[PDB]
């Protein structure tokens, strides 16, 4: 999991 | 994709392919001619398509065969079993849905669910949907758990799980049409403002985000390609592995420069070893020179040797004349070349102490999104869940999440203010004792055929026990409790009369001062209608901050603001609410990742259901009591609300298939 | 399988960082040291070679002589053989050599001259008496  | 193809693919389905799931329900498909399976499997996705174009009203098995077509519609039975392995299971008729049945007069059996978060509520819908006796039992005044929405006036905020990652294929897609969810899309334009509230630079923004990305996959490479796993008998952390890359990336850096230079050197030698060269000659020059004007001193005329000597030591200073020009010849491009080299130098330092601090917000970034410090994530797990990714972009909830567990709790029996403290499981069913969190004194005993406990994994994980179990959880439970990690992530919400930030961005960072306090305050999000920004704490800044009063903590928030827009454009704040999720007693910790030394593994021990001893020695081994749910027992899809809702749909339907008997296996 | 290229990663390199805790800012240190000494170590040359380019100033424009030029001749004057001999005692073979001295005769004759006159003037006793230096 990572975010933009 | 799209069809009976799409209605899979919405369900986290293979369309052409039959799970582990049906394999066990549909032995005899399964293991039948594969002209069979594939008439299972469009009778299955076409179904899943009915129950997801109007999710707003039960889908029954009549009303099912009805839109069903031959020669499919031909097998009575096998649309029968079909339809109530989806109803059972929560593929279909899941969520907030008008009952085309009416629910049964006289219920069966009776279960216990600890906490209503999502997870909790989830599987009490289905319970109840599915002609059970359920009560939850809340430690807190509110549903919801981790998803906790502020509202004072018009300014709503949540302080717990703000985003749905994308709806392809995601069960909250089913939920935002049955119940009134507005969905903002996340716009991915993100300027981070170093500490002198300067943007950073697009260029230097660019660069030092795609070294973090070439940082990441080169991890991947020492875990993968070289089994870079395990160091001195502990597990590697992701942390670790980013150290030994930087680590040899400014080792790099240094073996070029000393190359570099050790060819100038070598360059040099050349060089020195040709002037001495040409120095002899120009002195052994020098005395030819003379010899030859003493020679042509003697007048003619000359005896042959005296004319000899002339025309001797003539052809020797011609000659030593054409050596030496080539030698200049050679020192030419030599010194040119060193002229290259000089100019041609590599790079001083592989990253700059401005560039070290734009990739510690980057590191930030994905310590908040595991919501742990990066020395805690296994090295070799961490990104296990990469492959179930969501399609579609991220969005936001503008009512504030609440409103769906709010929307799911209608219709139960909650009973608030309720902490349960110990879990009596036996062969002939189970107690629950709870107590008011108001009062402790009053006490209550609840007596159930069966217990779903959706305990957040930081509260079964807290030392003297929150919660006893009666009799003690097995080794292999408590084992992968510990092992499992519980991270922390808080909030700070920012309530002001007037926006004064750039509406058109949803978001923007903050670059930290120091590595230690990357996480501290390093993100901001607009995403409401009111004038509200919500500040990230991430990290290790998490556990730090949250022995720092609230005001103080939006002290260091408005220091932030300021250098970003100015001390005259931004006002005090009206209202402040900071979290603090770590020291919360109902949650001790905001989600789980995967710890080094753990697994995915850890995550499906973790939804095993206990089964306890026999009352009577020598009597049959009984049926399993007590149940687990939530967000860290859902492997493939943790640390989230769908996977917290993924957690009870599945837990219900393994209930129901104990205490209602499945029907569909035969 | 494989690094992401300008990423530099290999089996030796990695457990050398992670033999210990410090084992990365010792590596590092070495390198810094490496640096220097080498930095140093140019200074000193780059002011070596500059002292000898001092010694070079002017290079050998003073020293050098103008060029003789003249159509080469085919008889042999009484005194261009005796140049020969001489040429021959002081220069061993080197034909090129022994023309430059003469001059007018260029190198082809030299090798026939080498062999015309051979018996006459003795150029075995000539050549030995030379490879005796």
């Amino acid at each position: 999991p990572r975010s933009f | 994709p799209s069809g009976v193809e799409g209605a899979a693919f919405q369900s986290r389905l293979p369309h052409d392919r039959m799970t582990s799931q049906e394999a066990a329900c549909f032995p005899d498909i399964i293991s039948g001619p594969q002209q069979t399976q594939k008439v299972f499997l469009f009778i299955r996705n076409r179904t899943l398509q009915l129950w997801l174009d109007n999710p707003k009203i039960q889908l029954t098995f009549e009303a099912t065969l009805q839109q069903l077509e031959a020669p499919y519609n031909s097998d009575t039975v096998l649309v029968h079993r079909v339809h109530s392995y989806l109803e059972r299971h929560g593929l279909i008729n899941f969520g907030i849905y008008k009952r085309i049945k009416p629910l049964p007069t006289k219920k069966t059996g009776k279960v216990i669910i600890i906490g209503s978060g999502v997870s909790g509520l989830a599987a009490a819908r289905q319970l109840q949907s599915f002609g059970m006796d359920v009560t939850l039992l809340e430690a807190r005044d509110r549903v919801g758990g981790r998803v906790a929405t502020f509202r004072k006036g018009n300014y709503v905020a949540d302080l717990g799980a703000m985003v749905v990652t994308g709806l392809g294929g995601n069960p909250m897609a089913v939920v935002s049409k049955q119940v009134n969810m507005e969905l903002a899309k996340i716009k991915q334009k993100c300027p981070l403002y170093e500490a002198n509230g300067q943007a950073v630079p697009k260029e230097k923004d660019e660069m030092v985000e795609q070294e973090f990305n070439r940082l990441l996959e080169a991890t991947s490479y020492l875990s993968h390609q070289l089994d870079f796993n395990v160091l001195n008998n502990k597990p590697v952390s992701l942390g670790q592995a980013l150290e030994v890359v930087i680590q040899l990336q400014e080792k790099h850096v240094k073996d070029e420069q000393i190359e570099h230079w050790k060819k100038i050197v070598k360059t040099q030698e050349e060089l020195k070893e040709l002037l001495n060269k040409m120095v002899n000659l120009k002195e052994k020059i020098k005395e030819l020179h003379q010899q030859y004007k003493e020679a042509s001193e003697v007048k003619p005329p000359r005896d042959i040797t005296a004319e000899f000597l002339v025309k001797s030591k003539h052809r020797d200073l011609t000659a030593l004349c054409k050596e030496y020009d080539e030698l200049a010849e050679t020192q030419g491009k030599l010194e040119e070349k060193l002229q290259e080299l000089e100019a041609n130098p590599p790079s001083d330092v592989y990253l700059s102490s401005r560039d070290r601090q734009i990739l510690d917000w980057h590191f930030a970034n994905l310590e908040f999104a595991n919501a742990t410090p990066l020395s805690t994530l296994s090295l070799k797990h961490w990104d296990q869940d990469d492959d179930f990714e969501f399609t579609g972009s991220h969005l936001t909830v503008r009512n504030g999440y609440s409103c769906v567990p709010v929307a799911l709790a209608e219709g139960l029996d909650i009973k608030l203010n309720t902490a349960v403290r110990q879990v009596r499981y036996t062969a002939s069913g189970c107690e629950v004792i709870a107590v008011n969190t108001r009062s402790t004194s009053q006490t209550f005993i609840y007596k159930c055929d069966a217990v779903l406990c959706t305990l957040p994994l930081g509260v079964l994980k807290q030392q003297p026990p929150a919660v006893q179990f009666v009799p003690p959880l097995p080794e292999w439970k408590t084992s992968a409790v510990q092992r499992m990690g519980f991270g922390n992530l808080n909030k700070v919400v920012l309530c002001f009369d007037r926006v004064f930030w750039d509406p058109s961005v949803n978001l923007f960072g903050h670059v930290g001062s120091t590595t230690a306090s990357r996480g501290e305050l390093f993100l901001f999000w607009n995403l409401y209608k009111a004038p509200i920004l919500l500040a990230l704490v991430a990290g290790e800044a998490a556990g730090i901050m949250e022995n720092i009063s609230d005001d103080v903590i939006v002290g260091r928030c408005l220091a932030i603001l300021k250098g970003i827009f100015g001390s005259s454009a931004v006002p005090q704040p009206k209202e402040t609410v900071v979290s603090r999720w770590r020291a919360d007693p109902w949650a001790r910790g905001s989600y789980s990742y995967v710890a080094a030394g753990s697994s995915g593994n850890d995550y499906d021990l973790m939804a095993q259901p206990i089964t306890p001893g026999p009352s009577i020695p020598g009597a049959p081994q009984p049926i399993p009591r007590l149940f687990f749910a939530g967000e860290h027992t859902i492997r493939n899809y943790p640390a989230t609300v769908h996977g917290a809702l993924l957690s009870g749909l599945r837990e219900a339907g393994r209930i129901a298939d104990q205490f209602l008997g499945a029907m569909y296996t035969l | 399988r494989k690094p992401p290229k300008g990423m530099f990663l290999s089996q030796e390199d990695v457990e050398a960082v992670s033999a210990n805790a410090t084992a990365a800012t010792t590596v590092l240190r070495q390198l810094d040291m490496e640096l220097v000494s080498v930095k140093r170590q140019i200074q000193n040359i780059k002011q070596t070679n500059s002292a000898l380019k001092e010694k070079l100033d002017g290079g050998i424009e003073p020293y050098r002589l103008p060029e003789v030029i003249q159509k080469c001749n085919a008889r042999w004057t009484t005194e261009e053989q005796l140049l020969a001999v001489q040429a021959i005692r002081k220069y061993g073979r080197d034909f090129q050599a022994i023309s430059d001295v003469i001059g007018n005769k260029s190198v082809v004759q030299v090798k026939n001259f080498f062999v015309n006159y051979r018996r006459r003037f003795n150029i075995d006793e000539v050549l030995q008496e030379w490879e005796a230096e």
